[PDB]
């Protein structure tokens, strides 16, 4: 579909959000899994999914993160794939199925 | 993480 | 049909909606059906077809009481299937 | 193509609005035509096209109401058909 | 019956 | 294109709004043109369209002053076709061209 | 007739 | 279970 | 796709909203252009594209100042094709 | 694919926003990548993408920040293409 | 002419 | 330049 936020489509436009960054999340991950801050905290929100995520712990990787809560999101499945979304979600969905029940 | 209420 | 709420489209971000679920139906078995707790006593509500349900009673199955008050309902129609919610109105 | 009211769908989603339905017109005649009730007097409403009908008359048939005010909806094409429409007129 | 505005 | 005013589709529930209508055109003649009463002097409005007219003259003709004023509407269209259209403005076009230069 | 404003 | 209004 | 002002669609719609026109450019020429008045000064508007133009100067044409402003306008287009329009911007 | 300001999609069009630009970056290479004048400080907006940019810089190239910034712009894609976009990026 | 927002 | 939401 549509992005939620076109004008955070490129990967240098997410990153500037960042800048002064205090948390153990890379803020280069984050912004190479569509994220980008929203100025409250560790609040990221994808310019795509629109989903956003809060309170991120040490070790998370945002894509991971990004496949948990949204595996509903096109940019997380143009860019990583069914498969990968299946592993996350640990099951073995249709062709071209969301994976919604599990 | 967790989804922003 | 695009779900009403995006945001609930996956499994997790339904199921975290019922927190410490203190009502008889199974929160999973809800979560699994499209539905997330609204946050007002059990009510629930579906993320695809914006339907939603209140007053469950213990026994209740999820995909049944979805498909009986919401046979238009798309998420529904994708897992469940024609047959299905035809034989739940006889 | 899409119905106004997406939740009244089902026939039992329209037809629980009424139950202190107390008019002429069957309850269970109305909600297969695709009615469900406003809760405001007799107004009815089409979940589909969305029209409206009120003062209901004694012995009056949903369908053919609906058919004569809204022969446009499509709900009442897909379920009737030209025939009955054009009948109706 | 009739249409209600 | 989609009709402004669906409730208003059908000529029946457009008969229904002059019913007082005490005014030089026919009734009768307003809602087979499209038209339905608004409730104001002689404004009419036609269903598919949204055009509205009103000053309604003596001896005029709906179909005429609706294709006069809205050549553009789908509703004249598919009832009248493009020959009645084009001939009240006096010119022709070619193949699905609409009048809008005269 | 005339349009409506 | 119901609908909700 | 659709324009922005339907009712406007036809010719004798937009010429009207001129009434007594008191301005240097001619407007049965800015009518047939796709341009009606807004009712303000002198400022019209086109049905389609929705572009407004204001400060017309004596002996200008509607349709270059139409094509030069606001190529993109698919009424402009279709009157005029892109010959008309590139000649225009030269 | 539609333009966020479609008023704005001509090059005089936006062009005559930079009438009193007060800033160095070039007025005329920055209607030519999209971009049209705002009002607030040096900012300025793409017709198309809807993308806003400030703060230039002395000798900046506004169809490079352009891609730079807003590389999904579609405006963008259709006169520079896949390969100038790439490029920009490393 | 000039355009007028 | 840099962006200005
Ligand atoms: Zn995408
Ligand atoms: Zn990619
Ligand atoms: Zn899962
Ligand atoms: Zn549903
Ligand atoms: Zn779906
Ligand atoms: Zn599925
Ligand atoms: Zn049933
Ligand atoms: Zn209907
Ligand atoms: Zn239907
Ligand atoms: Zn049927
Ligand atoms: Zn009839
Ligand atoms: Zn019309
Ligand atoms: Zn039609
Ligand atoms: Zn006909
Ligand atoms: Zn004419
Ligand atoms: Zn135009
Ligand atoms: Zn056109
Ligand atoms: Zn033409
Ligand atoms: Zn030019
Ligand atoms: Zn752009
Ligand atoms: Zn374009
Ligand atoms: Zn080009
Ligand atoms: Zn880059």
């Amino acid at each position: 579909n549509l992005p939620r936020n076109p004008s955070m489509t490129g990967y240098e436009a997410r990153l500037i959000t960042f800048g002064t960054w205090m948390y153990s999340v890379n803020k280069e991950q984050l912004a190479r899994a569509g994220f980008y801050a929203i100025g409250q905290e560790d609040k990221v929100q994808c310019f795509h999914c629109g989903g956003g995520l809060a309170n991120w712990k040490p070790k998370e990787d945002p894509w991971e993160q990004h496949a948990k809560w949204y595996p509903g999101c096109k940019y997380l499945l143009e860019e990583k794939g069914h498969e990968y979304i299946n592993n996350i979600h640990l099951t073995r969905s249709l062709e071209g199925a969301l994976v919604q029940t599990t | 993480a967790v989804p922003i209420a």
